[PDB]
């Protein structure tokens, strides 16, 4: 809200000062993702 | 006249050496590990 103004429970985040005093915003978690990479395994090299 | 015989299978580890005159002298080349192997039938994802 704003006091001395008729904006009274909005709900909402306020682009001010949307860090609030914080260095950062810290998330934790792990991923698995599928590729395409490239190996040979190990074929391609010399016969000896 | 059965000389030449005796000397030619006697003198034969000259052939040796003229076989490494010609290697030393004549080209190289060197081949690499193939692959034949099992290969997969992978498609792509379902796209949209």
């Amino acid at each position: 809200s704003i006091t001395r103004t008729r904006v009274s429970r909005l709900y909402g985040l306020p682009a001010a000062n949307p860090n609030n005093g914080k260095e950062y915003y810290e998330v934790a978690g792990r991923f698995s993702l599928i590729s395409l990479v490239p190996s040979n395994d190990d074929y391609q090299t010399p016969i000896t | 006249a059965s000389l030449i015989y005796r000397q030619l299978l006697t003198n034969s580890y000259t052939v040796d050496l003229s076989d490494e005159i010609q290697e030393i002298g004549s080209t190289k080349t060197q081949n690499v590990t193939i692959n034949l192997g099992p290969f997969a039938q992978t498609g792509y994802a379902p796209v949209n």
